């Protein structure tokens, strides 16, 4: 599921801003 | 009307625009207690005010830091706006400073947390719970713009939730008053529009195609474009091919297909009529936009009361040189 895709991704955490 | 209110916000705007407040308190006023969140150039902690006994979340950036990562005029911009603005759902700068190594804005504290963290632990919000916070941001990119204003960072991380519900938005780090165009490359990788992407020089309707992915990222639980590379989410945000859950109602889907419009000729928020396109749409059809504005609206969600609704961080103690640091670069500040 795209759900469990998400949750095992490296983006789940807060984001940083592109500076 | 809505047109009449705006001009009259904007004359209030324009006044504090070209006059900011500056030098409105001193660190030594502030009691610190605990840091609520961090950022690229610092750390925001709660604070007391001594002298009323006030709390407030006050940011603290490293002038250093700020200078290296070339955010000075960013920096500027963020304070000169939000001591302008005034509006029910975006944050108070209360006072403002600076010493010989950092920046202060001290800011109201929002003691709910950021929407991040219970969108994470939740999983994902309803579609009323969802169209609750999302004609929250309608309603105040609505204001900004019509202010000359864009954003240019919504995301959970910055949308506090307030001891009522509703939505506070922080960190103005990007938000800039612009006629026209810009160009800066600045963000969040998940939440760019493609134009930026693409380097094509870019407008407000850069915080529509925010807001959809915003919308969908709170309905999903997920947003509409993530891989564990920024390269690889810019190739499927330019791609622009979006996929919904199947749980999407037919008008959310619909909205967001608007939303989510590579086409700047097709994008709601950004036709012939700008807001209303959104406003009016079916899947707000529930909404009143006025009781909304007047809070009178009961929300979906509120928070349990005392700083259990923000994560610990690592702490440090707050050093302040005895040299002087970029004092020219920060000298409007
Ligand atoms: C780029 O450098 C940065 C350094 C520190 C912080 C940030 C991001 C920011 O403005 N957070 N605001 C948090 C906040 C909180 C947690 C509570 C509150 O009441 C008001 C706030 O602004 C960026």
């Amino acid at each position: 599921t795209t759900y469990a895709d998400f949750i095992a991704s490296g983006r789940t955490g807060r984001r940083n801003a592109i500076h | 009307s809505v047109k009449e209110f705006l001009a009259k916000a904007k004359e209030d705007f324009l006044k504090k625009w070209e006059s900011p407040a500056q030098n409105t308190a001193h660190l030594d006023q502030f009691e610190r207690i605990k840091t609520l969140g961090t950022g690229s150039f610092g750390r925001v902690m709660l604070v007391k005010h001594k002298e009323t006994g006030n709390h407030y979340a006050m940011k603290i950036l490293d002038k250093q830091k700020v200078v290296k990562l070339k955010q000075i005029e960013h920096t500027l911009n963020e304070k000169r706006i939000l001591q302008a603005v005034n509006f029910p759902f975006l944050v108070k700068l209360e006072f403002s400073f600076k010493d010989n190594s950092n920046l202060y804005m001290v800011m109201e504290y929002v003691p709910g947390g950021e929407m991040f963290s219970h969108l994470r632990r939740i999983g994902r919000f309803s579609e009323p719970h969802a169209r609750f916070y999302a004609a929250q941001i309608v309603l105040t990119f609505e204001y900004l713009h019509s202010l000359d204003l864009i954003y240019r960072d919504l995301k959970p991380e910055n949308l506090l939730i307030d001891q009522q519900g509703y939505i506070q938005v922080t960190d103005f780090g990007f938000a800039k008053r612009v006629k026209g165009r810009t160009w800066t490359l600045c963000g969040t990788p998940e939440y760019l529009a493609p134009e930026i992407i693409l380097s094509k020089g870019y407008n407000k309707a850069v915080d529509w195609w925010a807001l959809g992915v915003l919308i969908y990222e709170m309905a999903a639980g997920y947003p509409p474009f993530f891989a564990d590379q920024p390269i690889q989410i810019y190739e499927k945000i330019v791609s622009g091919k979006v996929r919904f859950p199947s749980h999407f109602s037919s008008d959310l889907k619909d909205l967001l297909r608007n939303l989510l419009q590579v086409d700047l000729t097709k994008r709601f928020g950004n036709l012939k009529n700008g807001v209303n396109d959104i406003k009016n749409h079916k899947w707000f059809a529930t909404t009143d936009w006025i009781a909304i504005y007047q809070r009178k609206v009961e929300a979906p969600f509120i928070p349990k009361f005392d700083t259990s609704n923000f994560d610990d961080y690592e702490e440090e103690e707050i050093r302040v040189s005895i040299n002087e640091k970029c004092g020219k670069e920060f000298s409007e500040f």
